């Protein structure tokens, strides 16, 4: 006994803190026997771990291992026959229970699998413990290491080593020993030969139905003979009879069919766009009402903003009386304004902010004056001292910062208010819910009213976006068919002219869809303009784009200037089409315009599918799609129709019509409804499996199938591989024929195709799944509730203020901090927060301790109000209650009376439903074998030890269903567990390697993509047959069994060994995949259970309770999830397509080459020896492709005039630019967290846009739009800001730094100071190149700041005190000086220089745009700018002095002089220093030509050409990695050690002076670390990504010459 | 070598075409573009005679 005896000595360094510790140690030490030694040691280690984990949570260790029934029976609690569960730690108090289960798992897979198997087992108990008992909160404490707080964290691994050594020395089964050792190591891919692979007498039939016809050794001549005979049969049996799939074009019939499907004729709708659509009618009204026709306002706005600010502090713990007090303040201010200056209530109110008998108030509310005085008349006589306590509460325990000197404490005189009310009488809105046409005939209006229509659309859309901004926790004072007399509706305002304004009235808040009423006000006479119904978060694109759309439409129209008379008819039609698209956003318009794209594609070519015109029709509803379809089809016919002279310039026509069809990108893609889209996704997912007949229902989820399940699985597998080569009936159902597959494999093996098995580089080198999209899963919610309750219980060592709710904000994302953290939540997030708060409060209340709910869902938290009227709840909650409520609000809220406090606080307010729910909750209306007794403490039983042909002893590859948002139609999405994710990763890497060995596939190889592009361009230029084939239903039709067969028939010969690699692990993983389980969304189950015809709904109701239970898991043969087996699918497609090309070359003596991208492909066919004799070949190719599992979509085309691949259209001579795609991409995706990142994003987008020859007159307008978006948020204009205006075609040979330099140079007119700085920079550059070569000493000068660094550089080159006082005078304001702006933005639930962050990103490896921008504007108005504390931006900008010394007026509010910022001088930096840094860094980057002086120089708008950048680098162009790290370690040691390289293992190369001391990288890397907007080191390590620029000759002649 | 024997303005006329020193022009499109102006508008060169 070497280690056996040493164990008893080494464990002696243990502290018996508890009694059980010693009671177990005395039994362990005093017993020496190998059979009871290992169990005793393992259980002692487990007991130590669990006892530490229990004492960590104020717990009570379970020393009796008794069930929950008896632990409840110890006290007085009835047992409702709960499931028998042994808890690890329990804590019962009052009528609440805390059960905690602890464990330890060292690898993440088993950790997740154990957490998701213990949390569910704990949650399944509360439904039975709550029905007739108390509440419980579950805690699950998982530890990924054996560490604790009782030992010195060094003995535990030693004990582990001794135990594993004693175990491997002597034992006493086969897998119980392989698991124990594996569960005591620290950390440890393919080659899983440790597994067993035991048979189960079911895989026999699998192999008998999967591998019976597969031989893969067929000779070469027999394949030729069979193919010849098959062609001879095809030609005279299925083609000469008329059963093909492709046909010639016959353009005239195409136009006839287009007119039949698009231009409706049997419709009752008129030919006027403004009569049918309501929003267009409102826009027309406002436009043609506006076109053809003072300290009072500022004081009112200031005091109103002050009231809106004091409302945000919620210092009254109530909502009604707060609004009453603010209304009192506002009406007293109005009556104090109306005391004198009689020309104020009619001059600066009617023309300002007032409407008929309605005043503007806090929270963008509009209140009637008579109702205001009537409500102020209340609260008096019954509470006479209401104005006293409110007046003496705004001084003590209050901010005590207010200008309310007399407007507050004044008693409201009602007589004057009645006089004001009788002055202007009622003309209230009407709120219209639920034939003669006079509309000026848009086609013949002037060129000024249409721009006015666009401007009005912009204004109303901005008003809608702002309507989406109103606070959520807001209740009106009084609550409310076809017409509603509005008195207390919310309103937004927008200005249009000098006198008239526009009001937008609504009644609801949030992000939902509402009904708005638009009114005008010219000089106080409030008119009516109309009413409509819309979703606010779909109108963000026109919010400021009224000049971008006009410019793009203008130049798209000028594209057609070859015929003076064609553009004059298409201009107004196109503009009206854009307007109608913008006023009605819907998915149907997108779908129709995409169909138009495919129609044009099929029109240009010569052969097209026979089922095309059935893919273009969309069922139009709401009568607003009809007009847009008529407009689009009329434009198409006007441009395309004609007899002879209809193709004079067809390239321009094709470009115009393609860009017209690409207008579907203007409409957003944001899922108009979530539940409907999930239901539709489930329909589209489960329909083909039910049509095929192989979809099983809920399996065992453990790898055990019953007899009927394997029967149906094998029947489906047989039906898949049972297609013949002659029957023409099955050409649209899934499945493959074995004879052609054998031919394919046998021809692939004998080096006959363009790919071979001669590969190199041998390839063998906590969310829930049924709810994908929810902002808060059940697990996270329960965990948060349990954490909060446990924290509050551990604190009570009662009473509690609302600070507990603050805790719920601390872990999910001091009134100021609470208001900053509460306002960043979205509507449904506020609902979830309310749910969490309610649950925690009821739990704490239980800790302190109508009949239709018992039979139904007994949870009173989800009692719906749609099952009960309003008057009954309103009268029943106000009945007699003696001991339910209590007198007062009781702000301290002691424990034991929390329910009464909540009931009172809910009854005092206006809402009564919460009071009713709390009354229901308060009324009690809810009432020694080492294989079985050893796997409960820490034994990882679920670890993979032996597997079968359907599972791995550790699950069944569970997945989860969801959708992905796209323009035309949504796509599928599968999100799986961690183990299945690992397995998919393994197989995907294997297949990616195998495909990387191949040549023709282009999915993850850009060089082959460029080769394909060159081949396609040369084909279209030479006149070869280009066939663009996009395949339909590639995802939901493929099956893993097909890949299994293909791999079983392959050999994959090694490069230099010729060993015929055995693919056993790959086939095992594929067999595991074939039996995967997909969990259905719970929303779909709820919608189909609660409760138009639907196939999937029919299947759900047929499988609900007829065969088994409600379906929750569906296993089937053919899924091949979209985005799971992408690479294996690409490989299969490549092999089969090379076989098809071989067959075509053999039979029809042509030369084909095909490129594939796993979903669509392009085939370039060169024919010998016009194109009407190639129909038979195309039909035969389609037939053969259908014989495999590669059905062709009717959108595929064959021709010789245009080619498509990956949305990139190549035509004769050139390539179509797709302007509107890029423009609509720039106007969208405004994702802003700081203005700098927004500027950079739009810069990259505009660069990639101008690369495709868009214009230089449309990029300046996007720049101005982004500048105005930054300015509107309250941040103000900055010198850098967004991208520059008045740019030029020099986006070539220019980076972001160069256009920033151009902007700063454009600030100064005569470029004198900039010339001086540039000359000094040239001097420094020439002195650092040679001569007085410098070193790292300049680094010590850069880290200081701006003033000292600039003056040091200036006195280095040469200067005096005059330059010191001159250059350092120009100052700008930097709000991000002492850090970055603090702000909590609209992120998802549950949660230092930037160069370090970029390097960290390099080393390692559903939200709306309108809502995000609203949250950004809302956060940029609070206390954001930091100092020393925080403050406002208007507070900083109000401290500047309006000196105006004729140096601070050359660019107002951008550049100031020094003495103008004496009040606020912490935020003041020189701009010449930034200019110097930018000049020097651009010299480092793209040559020394950036030092010269700009000189100005001394074409039909359609002459395009390609140009290349003319940069010359002086920074050792290669500039790989491991060079910035070395310089960072040299210059910044402390910054290199911390925050950088914790995740790095190759420091040796980066330390051994690996090409150290670069030429210019030494100094041009410290300037990047301090400037927060220079950013060049993150740019040097990146490719150009463009490499060529298409530009028109008109712009290349007006550029600036700088050389 | 020139292009693929097509007018380059209508794509659909291949019969006794005329060259514009870079492509193949049609018999009517040439006359139309000549009646319009002296430039070519498809290759930006002086038109043939
Ligand atoms: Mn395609
Ligand atoms: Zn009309
Ligand atoms: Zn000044
Ligand atoms: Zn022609
Ligand atoms: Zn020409």
């Amino acid at each position: 006994d070497e280690y056996v005896q040493e164990l008893k000595g080494l464990i002696r360094k243990h502290i018996p803190e508890r009694c059980e510790f010693g009671h177990q140690k005395v039994t362990f030490l005093s017993q020496v026997h190998p059979s009871p030694l290992l169990t005793e040691g393992f259980k002692l280690l487990s007991s130590l771990v669990e006892l530490e984990s229990c004492e960590a949570h104020a717990c009570q260790a379970n020393t009796d291992q008794r069930f929950v029934d008896v632990i409840l029976s110890d006290n007085g609690i009835l047992c409702p026959t709960l499931p028998k569960v042994i808890p690890d730690g329990f804590k019962l108090t009052g009528k609440t229970l805390i059960l905690l289960e602890t464990f330890v798992r060292v690898n993440p897979d088993e950790f997740e699998k154990k957490w998701k198997a213990d949390m569910s087992k704990l949650l399944n108990l509360k439904h039975d413990l709550q029905k007739s008992g108390v509440t419980l909160v579950p805690i699950v404490d998982g530890r990924s290491n054996y560490n604790n707080r009782f030992v010195a964290d060094w003995v535990i691994e030693r004990i582990r080593w001794l135990l594993i050594e004693i175990l491997k020395a002597s034992k006493s089964e086969d897998q119980e020993y392989q698991r124990l050792i594996h569960s005591l190591s620290n950390v440890k891919l393919e080659n899983l030969e440790h597994l067993k692979r035991n048979s189960l007498d079911y895989d026999e039939r699998l192999n008998e139905s999967l591998f019976i016809g597969l031989k893969g050794d067929i000779r070469e001549s027999t394949v030729r003979e069979e193919l010849i005979k098959l062609k001879l049969w095809f030609k005279d049996e299925v083609f000469s009879k008329g059963l093909g799939k492709f046909k010639l074009t016959d353009r005239r019939e195409l136009l006839e069919s287009l007119s039949s499907l698009g231009a409706h004729l049997d419709s009752d709708v008129s030919s006027c766009p403004f009569c049918n659509n309501k929003l267009m009618e409102i826009v027309y009204n406002v436009t043609f009402s506006c076109v053809e026709r003072s300290n009072i306002e500022k004081h009112y706005l200031s005091v109103l903003s002050l009231c809106n600010k004091i409302k945000g502090l919620k210092v009254f713990n109530t909502r009604r009386n707060t609004l009453l007090f603010l209304d009192l303040i506002m009406v007293n201010l109005m009556v104090d304004i109306s005391d004198s200056c009689q020309d104020a209530i009619e001059s600066l109110r009617k023309s300002g902010l007032i409407v008929g008998q309605m005043v503007m108030l806090v929270n963008d509310r509009v209140l009637d004056i008579l109702e205001a005085v009537k409500l102020i008349r209340k609260k008096i006589g019954t509470n006479p001292n209401w104005v006293k306590n409110c007046s003496k509460i705004l001084e003590r325990s209050h901010p005590e910062i207010w200008h309310h000197l007399s407007t507050l404490i004044k008693q409201p005189d009602f007589n004057s208010l009645i006089s004001i009310a009788q002055h202007l009488v009622s003309d209230r809105p009407i709120m219209r819910y639920s034939k003669i046409c006079r509309h000026k005939l848009f086609q013949e209006m002037s060129s000024f009213e249409q721009m006015r229509l666009f401007k009005t659309l912009s204004s109303i859309s901005l008003s809608l976006i702002n309507s989406m901004k109103t606070s959520f926790s807001s209740r009106l004072l009084v609550n409310e068919f076809g017409n509603v007399r509005l008195r207390e509706c919310y309103a937004q305002r927008f200005y249009l002219a000098e006198s008239l304004v526009g009001f937008l009235f609504y009644q609801k808040t949030g992000e939902r869809s509402r009904c708005y009423s638009v009114y005008l006000s010219d000089n106080g006479v409030m008119s009516e303009q109309g009413s409509f119904y819309c979703d606010p978060k779909r109108f963000f694109l026109p919010v400021f784009s009224d000049e971008v759309l006009a410019g793009m439409c203008e130049e798209m129209t000028s594209w057609l200037d070859f015929d003076t008379g064609l553009m004059n008819d298409t201009g107004p039609i196109l503009r009206l089409l854009v307007l109608a698209i913008l006023c009605s956003p819907s998915k149907r318009n997108q779908t129709f315009l995409q169909g138009l794209r495919y129609f044009l594609m099929a029109f240009a070519n010569q052969i097209h599918h026979i089922d095309l015109t059935s893919k273009l029709v969309v069922e139009c509803k709401s009568s607003s799609e009809v007009v847009v379809q008529r407009l689009a089809v009329g434009l198409f016919i006007r441009l395309l129709s004609g007899e002879s002279d209809a193709s004079l310039f067809f390239s321009r026509r094709f470009k115009y019509l393609l860009n017209v069809s690409y207008l579907c990108h203007l409409i957003t893609k944001e899922t108009p409804d979530r539940l409907t889209d999930q239901i539709k996704c489930f329909e589209k997912f489960i329909e083909p499996k039910v049509k095929f007949g192989c979809a099983v229902v809920n399996p065992s989820l453990n790898g055990k199938l019953t007899v009927d399940q394997e029967d149906i699985m094998i029947n489906g597998l047989k039906k898949f591989f049972s297609k013949s080569l002659r029957d023409t009936e099955d050409v649209q159902t899934p499945g493959v024929c074995k004879e052609l597959l054998n031919y394919c494999v046998s021809l692939f093996n004998r080096g006959k195709l363009k790919v071979s098995g001669e590969l190199k580089n041998n390839p063998f080198r906590i969310p829930k799944l049924d709810e994908l999209g929810n902002i808060l899963s059940t697990y996270d919610k329960e965990k948060l509730v349990s954490a909060c309750v446990s924290s509050m219980a551990e604190r009570f060592k009662n009473l509690d203020p609302d600070s507990t709710d603050y805790l719920i904000l601390k872990n999910l994302t001091t009134q100021e901090e609470l208001s900053l953290m509460y306002e960043a939540l979205t509507e449904e997030q506020v609902e979830s927060f309310n749910e969490i708060k309610h649950d925690v409060q009821v739990a704490l209340a239980k800790m302190a301790d109508v009949s239709l709910h018992e039979v139904k869902d007994f949870d009173p938290d989800v009692l719906p109000p749609e099952v009960y009227k309003e008057l009954c709840d309103a009268v029943y909650k106000s009945s007699e209650k003696c001991n339910f409520f209590l007198e007062g609000v009781l702000d301290v809220c002691p424990l034991g009376l929390l329910l009464k406090n909540l009931t009172t606080s809910s009854y005092v307010d206006e809402e009564y439903f919460m009071c009713f729910k709390y009354l229901l909750i308060q009324g009690h209306f809810d009432q020694f074998t080492n294989a079985a007794l050893r796997n409960l403490c820490f034994y990882s039983e679920d670890s993979p030890t032996e597997f079968t042909s359907i599972s791995s002893n550790s699950g069944n590859l569970k997945f989860g269903l969801s959708y992905k948002e796209q323009v035309g139609s949504n796509r599928e999405l599968y999100v799986g567990d961690l183990n299945t994710k690992l397995m998919t990763r393994l197989v995907e890497d294997f297949s990616e390697a195998v495909g990387n060995s191949m040549k023709y596939t282009c999915l993850n190889s850009e060089k082959e993509f460029e080769r394909a592009i060159c081949d396609m361009k040369m084909a279209v230029n030479n006149g070869d047959l280009s066939c663009s084939y996009d395949h339909s239903k590639w995802g939901p039709t493929m099956s893993p069994a097909l890949f299994l067969a293909l791999l079983q028939m392959l050999e994959l010969r090694t490069p230099v060994d010729r060993s015929k690699i055995d693919l056993d692990s790959v086939k095992s993983i594929l067999k595991w995949h074939l039996h995967k389980v997909v969990e259905v969304p719970i929303n779909v189950a709820e919608a189909y259970c609660i409760g138009s015809t639907s196939l999937s709904e029919e299947f759900f109701h047929q499988t609900m309770q007829l065969n088994g239970q409600i379906p929750s898991h569906i296993m089937s043969v053919l899924d091949m999830g979209q985005g799971i087996l992408h690479n294996t699918s690409d490989l299969y497609g490549l092999i089969t397509e090379q076989f098809l090309c071989y067959a075509l070359d053999l039979l029809y003596d042509v030369i084909p080459v095909s490129y594939t991208s796993s979903d669509d492909q392009i085939t370039l066919i060169k024919t010998p020896s016009d194109a009407a004799e190639w129909l038979e070949m195309i039909c035969f190719h389609e037939f053969l492709s259908s014989k495999l599992n590669k059905f062709v979509s009717p959108k595929s085309v064959i021709g010789t005039f245009v080619a498509e691949f990956k949305s990139r259209f190549f035509v004769m001579g050139e390539e179509t630019p797709l302007l509107t795609k890029f423009v609509a991409a720039a106007l969208h995706n405004v994702k802003c967290k700081t203005p700098t990142q927004l500027s950079e994003t739009i810069d990259t987008i505009c660069d990639q846009c101008i690369a495709n020859g868009v214009s230089t007159k449309i990029v300046t307008r996007i720049s101005k739009r982004v500048n105005q978006l930054i300015r509107y948020s309250g941040y103000g204009e900055t010198p850098f800001g967004a991208i520059e205006d008045q740019d030029v075609k020099d986006w070539v040979d220019g980076s972001r730094g160069y256009r920033l330099q151009r902007k700063i140079e454009a600030i100064f007119h005569d470029d004198k100071e900039t010339s001086f700085i540039r000359n000094c920079a040239r001097k420094v550059f020439n002195d650092i190149k040679r001569g007085r070569i410098f070193e790292e000493n300049l680094i010590n000068l850069i880290g200081r700041g701006g003033d000292e660094a600039l003056t040091g550089f200036l006195q280095y080159a040469g200067c005096s005190e005059q330059e010191v006082n001159r250059v350092l005078n120009y100052r700008w304001v930097n709000l991000s000086s002492f850090g970055d702006l603090r702000l909590v933005l609209r992120t998802k639930l549950m949660t230092v220089p930037t160069l370090i962050k970029t390097l960290q990103s390099k080393l390692s490896r559903q939200s709306s745009v309108a809502s995000g921008f609203i949250g950004f504007c809302k956060s940029m108005g609070s206390k954001c700018v930091r100092d020393g504390g925080f403050l406002y931006i208007k507070e900083v900008y109000s401290g500047v002095s309006a000196c105006t010394c004729e140096i601070c007026a050359l660019k107002p509010k951008i550049i100031y002089c020094n003495n103008s910022l004496n009040k606020v001088s912490q935020f003041s930096k020189p701009i010449l220093w930034d200019y110097f840094s930018l000049v020097l860094t651009n010299a480092c980057e793209l040559g020394e030509w950036v030092f010269s002086t700009v000189k100005e120089p001394q074409n039909n708008q359609n002459f395009f050409w390609a140009v290349k950048p003319k940069v010359v680098r002086q920074i050792e162009d290669q500039l790989g990695m491991n060079h910035v790290l070395q310089s960072i370690r040299r210059n910044y040691p402390v910054l290199f050690d911390e925050h950088l390289t914790p995740f790095m293992n190759d420091l040796q190369v980066s330390r051994t002076m690996d090409s150290g001391r670069l030429k210019f990288l030494d100094v041009c890397i410290a300037l990047d670390m301090m400037n927060e907007n220079l950013g060049i080191i993150s740019h040097l390590l990146k490719t150009r990504d463009n490499s060529v620029y298409i530009v028109k000759q008109s712009d290349c002649a007006l550029a600036h010459i700088r050389q | 070598l020139y292009g693929r024997y097509n007018c380059k303005c209508c794509w659909f006329a291949d019969t006794n075409l005329i060259t514009c020193n870079d492509h193949y022009l049609c018999l009517r499109c040439h006359q139309t573009m000549l009646r319009n102006s002296e430039l070519c508008h498809i290759c930006w060169k002086p038109l043939p005679t």
